[PDB]
């Protein structure tokens, strides 16, 4: 019996539920273990045959592209990741509470009871674009550990749904629409580091990643336009970077808001000139909102 | 009573023959060791 | 080691191999070996054209032990019965370096001959054979 | 625990030719089974 | 007591040197004189120092090596070596049957082979007086016939008694330890010893 | 280890046929692994050669078994030339590219029992396989 | 005249015998020169042409693809390398004797006595895969020193035959077959290192590498296959590292055997799931062998 | 192995040819090795050049033969200008595209024997090849 | 390595045309290497250019040859203007583009004997390659 | 066991053979080492 | 007694120094006067210090070297050295027909050259007497025919007296080895020796 991705299936288990993501469109994954090694080059005896020894199991990272699925159940990936939830909203937290980020287990499962299983992980990002296309969200994630299991949690109702109609974004200050869009693109992080815990305790025994606490949160974004002015001596559209800006983003389906940000900007002489807006929280903004709304 | 026996099967297994070059050739624009046999005549 | 020893014999010249026995014991190391008495063994060979029970025999080896406490045994062939395989080894003239032609296979028993007047055989070793063409008497 | 069976030709009665297999059971010869439950009886008996 | 070696121990494969620096000491008072000159005159005697440096070790080859250590401080003896590169034989022979005149002093020897050495030894080998531990090394050698002469750094401790024979093989220096009241071993968390290292000095 | 129970064997023609094995117990619970000698007494050993795993496949040969040094762990097993000349005349014509003096034969399977304990016994399948014969010209 | 690679030549010259590989697939070579140079900026005069001088060769590199050849004239290979030779049976030795590389020396030759000489060299790499397709094996060589001459000495027995059949590659343990193999890859090395010789009394001399000292050898191997099980719990086919396994490879007319070796695992969810197998020797194991057999 | 016995000599035109060989023995039980010459007294020499390995080809020429210093391990062999010229008059005519002054020949075999039994009175081949011819335009 | 025996010349016409050769044993003993002059006593140089390899070809030129030193270990050959003119019209027609003047105009052979035999060998082959004429405007 | 070869010379006569070229022939068209200087002197 | 070389010794050319440095020690006691004058006083010979460096070793070419510094150790001789880039052949003919005349001292030489000599020193030449093991260097020179004069640093160590003769080629310094009481090679597993250096005083 072999085994297929094109019949693979994802299941995430957490809180004692579990997650049956139906919507996967890609995965990527790898595991591999660490060795010591040493040739001990001797004058008595140039020995040409290696010393070596298999001592852990490498943190596996974890890649995802998914959908976006009418019934919201994706959302989940924020509340992991750590944003405070307010039925369907989210928010940063201006300062958090957190050390250790939010642990978290997932089962690989196939036919012939192939299954594998790893069991300590979290979420290092979230990241997606508006940009003419299906909106599709990458997510990285790191896992501790892994093994083959046999069998995996039963999740029948938690199915996510059927995927949300196209629909065009839409940029905005304070109502006033942004002329001649190009793309939008967003990421989120949870910047984390592993504790190392290995001790001569565990000589004689393989080893993994049990720890890992909370270095950094991120929120960025990116805005491409074609350069405009709306007559030759105005001010409002030049290239001086602008700070205290309130920014809003959004499709049908999907919003995100910064009260306030702090914008770069480059432009590029290309055939048609083109700007880029790199766009940041500022300290004293409020928390950036964002909503999600299902279509009927 | 164990052992474990072996058989040894090397000889004088073939003469290796080898072959080398005696003189070589070299070129230069101008001979640069030669000295003169005419100097003991002009000093004669 | 296994079993598997390749021959190339010499057209028109004379043919002989020698070999030793021992044992062996690596519980002392570097690895001991010690000549192996060969009092009473014997051996036996042939060449033969092919492996099928049914193929011709082509010739068959001389052999003698020549040192019982050294161990030592040796194998030889004429040209007479070189000369006997050159005439009807293959012809396959490699086109690029012709010398090398193949001639049949052959197997190389020993017999312990001993005293209780038990006796055991096993194969010493088993190979392809390949004449080289001989330019000069 | 597991155990190791090492096997290799035989040519003369106590001797021994080098080409050598290794078979690596996984369980030892020593392990018992259900025997557990008549050598119980039997050194009840004993008693 | 000699010390454990892949000669010794031949499957404590670790246990070999990674490297050694044969060191020479030679006490001298030198001065310079104003005029140019620099005199050297030689006084006390010269010693060979040896430092060593092993791979790293496992457990088990390090705890051989540290119950011999042990042993050697609580008997207080001599720690005996032989240098593996040194140990690559030339001379062989039954050096019982070489003889030597007694009264031989300063630094050439001579001495009757009987015709029953084979090879010569090269210049930089080791070479040794069996009545006494002190190692010498040959600066020069010259054969006439079957009697030898020999020029030997550095020069005789003692004149020779005509009961000496020669050694050429498996010389051993008699050793004492400097760094032993302070040894200590760390383990790595891989489970190795690393940086064990000894400096050794000869001693009379 | 890999518990590898499976080993292929090659029987010559002509040529009677013997094997010995000698049985180590292996402790890991300390290093190196130690290696123990096991008494073998007491031990039986039974193995069977037939032309295919079909329950009706005829039988070719079995073997002559018999303990060696007990202390030691040895036994052995063999085959007398009859049973190789049945074997030879039995097996296949088919040859094998890799080894052309080689002809697959049958199937073998070398069963042991103990019966030391409480006159009670057990039975194990430790070693098992595939068999060859190895044509030869010398006869 | 012109030069062409379509009708170049190689021989190797060693031992006063000369080698032509005939069966020559491909190669690649550089040559090149090492300059000393600065520029000497001064307040008296801020000189702008550069004061420089070459000095040395450069050791090149060379590269070889050669197809396998029936009367194995390429065994020579592998004895030049280093291994230790008993007819076709190639070892490595456990320990080497060796300190210096073996030296051996090249001819390039072309029409029109338009030929170069490469006078020392050493082999560091030898490297070949069973990969489903004619097994071509690729050299890495370096040289210290070149030159342009006339002449080539002749070479005309030594000439490597005519290429083997195909064959498939099998791979086993105990004369277990393994299921489902992808490809076997195998590489050999001889790590070295030139000794740096040049010295002030080479001034207003050119400068060649002319000796070096041998650092380590390597025999290691890869092995890709898919991701089978037997049932659903077995072991014997798990991930997890074996260690002590005797391990054999071949084709019809090459073998390769570990008598005992260490595997590592690394698995990967492409679309059928994939596992690669790292093999090296351990440190006890006995000599690794190779034997070559001819076809008919 | 045939890999080391061969030597593919070149004869040129009009001009008669000789070699002088040297007879090591060795062991490189020692680095660097142990070294000899041979004494060569009582082994003799042969050979000879023909055109083809066929059992029916030309004997073209035969060496002029003779060991020298025997002691030493030395022995020379030549050919005649008169040998020279005729191989020269009855190799193949095609040039060799690399060297258009060179033509093949032939092969030839050099063959050594013991003359007095000592430990054998036997015979083996020393040296094998080819001949190639050099054309030369000066008489 | 070989002897590089290859060596092309070229002539220019019109004019006289000479080259030395001296010939020493070499010593490496020290790194100014002791060379030391052959003694030439009692030797001749031969040496023809011809218009093709063949057995009936035009012969152009022998060289003119003495020993200057027979203690310098020197030896010269050379050609006259008459010679070389008579190269110039018989030499090939071709003229390559970027250097015109450079013709092709034979095959030539040099040949060294003692004048008294060593009869076991009496000459060699010192040197061979092809000569080119360079055309030429004045006299 | 080990065979080693050498072409034979005219001039050589006769010797052992060796493992490397002994004699070496330089070509030039012209001699640098005597000055038109020395060799008018000489001759004045 | 050289140094072995590259010259002596082409086979061996790891020997070649990788690099040199020269050092004048010209010891001197001086002060600055505070209306800025600075006075200074010599006592106490110029030498010259030499520093050599050499690469990796191999054991042949290392065991030539230990072969030669031993056999100077044990006999306690001197350690001659040349230097190539003062290995210029400017100056020739019969060195031995100059006439000097006796009593020349300091700093200043003037010689009857006799028409003898071809070619001519240049400054930065060295230059030595015959008689005398001081190497000296070139700071100056003139001509008035067959009478050279030559103005020389450090200044004469000795009178003239009227037998000596110039050296203008083939100078060796005369030395002995101020770290010699320390000496000592690594080896490495490579099996090749590393770290040598050599530090020289002339001395006479």
């Amino acid at each position: 019996y072999y085994s297929l991705m094109r019949e693979s299936k994802v299941i995430v288990e957490y809180d004692g539920r579990a997650f049956h993501f139906d919507a996967l469109s890609n995965y990527d994954v790898q595991t591999s273990y660490e060795e010591f090694k040493t040739l001990r080059r001797t004058i008595h005896r140039r020995t040409n045959y290696a010393d070596s020894v298999i001592n852990a199991q490498t943190p596996s990272s974890i890649s995802l592209a998914i959908n976006f699925s009418n019934t919201l159940t994706e959302a989940n990936f924020f509340e992991w990741l750590g944003f405070d939830r307010k039925g369907n909203t989210f928010l940063l937290p201006l300062y958090s509470n957190n050390i250790e980020p939010i642990m978290f287990n997932i089962y690989i499962v196939n036919k012939d009871n192939n299954c594998v299983y790893f069991e300590n992980c979290y979420v290092s990002t979230v990241d997606f674009s508006l940009d003419k296309n299906i909106p599709i969200l990458n997510v990285g994630i790191e896992s501790g550990k892994f093994s083959e299991v046999s069998t995996y949690r039963e999740a029948a109702s938690i199915i996510q749904g059927e995927a949300m109609s196209y629909s065009p974004v839409i940029v905005s200050t304070n109502g006033n629409i942004l002329p001649g869009l190009i793309s939008a693109s967003l990421s989120f992080q949870q910047q984390c580091s592993w504790r190392e815990d290995k001790s001569v305790f565990d000589i004689n025994k393989i080893y993994n990643n049990k720890r890992a606490y909370v270095n950094e949160m991120n929120a960025s974004a990116t805005i491409s336009l074609y350069y405009l002015k709306r007559f030759a001596g105005d001010m409002v559209y030049n290239i001086e970077p602008e700070t205290d800006v309130p920014l809003n983003i959004r499709n049908n389906n999907i919003s995100i808001d910064f009260p306030l940000a702090r914008i770069s900007k480059r432009l590029n002489f290309s055939d048609v000139y083109k700007v880029e807006w790199d766009i940041i929280p500022t300290a004293s903004s409020d928390p950036v909102r964002i909503d999600f709304f299902g279509e009927i | 009573k164990i052992i474990v026996q072996q058989i040894l099967n090397i000889d004088d297994t073939t003469t290796t023959a080898s072959k080398y070059p005696k003189y070589t050739v070299v070129l230069g624009n101008s001979i640069s060791s030669i000295t003169a046999g005419e100097l003991t005549a002009a000093v004669e | 080691e296994n079993r598997v020893i390749d021959i190339v014999v010499d057209e028109k010249v004379p043919y002989g191999l020698i070999m030793q026995f021992m044992d062996v014991d690596d519980s002392v190391y570097p690895p001991s070996e010690i000549p192996v008495n060969l009092t009473g063994y014997s051996l036996r060979g042939t060449i033969k054209s092919s492996l099928d029970e049914n193929a011709e025999t082509l010739a068959s080896f001389t052999t003698s032990i020549i040192d019982a406490a050294q161990g030592a045994a040796a194998i030889s062939l004429s040209v007479a019965d070189v000369t006997n395989i050159g005439e009807k080894a293959s012809k396959e003239r490699d086109k690029y370096n012709p010398r090398q032609r193949f001639a049949g296979y052959y197997d190389i028993l020993m017999t312990r001959d001993v005293i209780g007047s038990e006796v055991s055989s096993f194969r010493i070793m088993e190979g392809k054979v390949y004449i080289s063409d001989g330019v000069t008497q | 625990i597991v155990q190791q069976i090492l096997n290799i030709d035989d040519t003369t009665t106590t001797a021994s030719k080098y080409p050598k297999y290794t078979v690596v059971l996984g369980n030892s010869i020593s392990s018992i089974t259900a025997g557990e439950l008549t050598a119980a009886v039997e050194a009840s008996a004993g008693s | 007591m000699r010390l454990p070696d892949p000669y010794t121990n031949p499957e404590l494969s670790g246990l070999g040197f990674e490297s050694v620096n044969l060191i020479d000491n030679d006490p001298v008072i030198r001065d310079e004189l104003p005029n140019g000159k620099v005199n050297e005159v030689k006084v006390s005697a010269q010693y060979w120092g040896i430092n060593i440096s092993y791979p790293e070790l496992f457990p088990d080859e390090y705890s051989v090596l540290d119950a011999f250590i042990l042993e050697y401080k609580r008997t207080g003896g001599y720690i005996d070596v032989i240098l593996p590169q040194y140990e690559a034989f030339r001379v062989r022979g039954n050096t019982n049957l070489v003889n030597i005149p007694a009264g031989q002093k300063g630094s050439n020897i001579t001495m009757d082979t009987q015709g029953v050495l084979t090879g010569i030894p090269k210049p930089g080998d080791l070479f040794k007086l069996s009545n006494h531990p002190k190692v010498y090394k040959i600066t020069s050698f010259n054969r006439s016939g079957n009697s030898w002469s020999i020029n030997v750094y550095p020069d005789l401790f003692i004149t020779t008694t005509g009961a000496e024979k020669p050694v050429f093989n498996g010389i051993l220096f008699r050793t004492k330890l400097m760094n032993g009241d302070a040894f200590g071993s760390t383990l790595n968390n891989n489970g190795t010893y690393s940086g064990i290292s000894l400096n050794l000095r000869e001693s009379l």
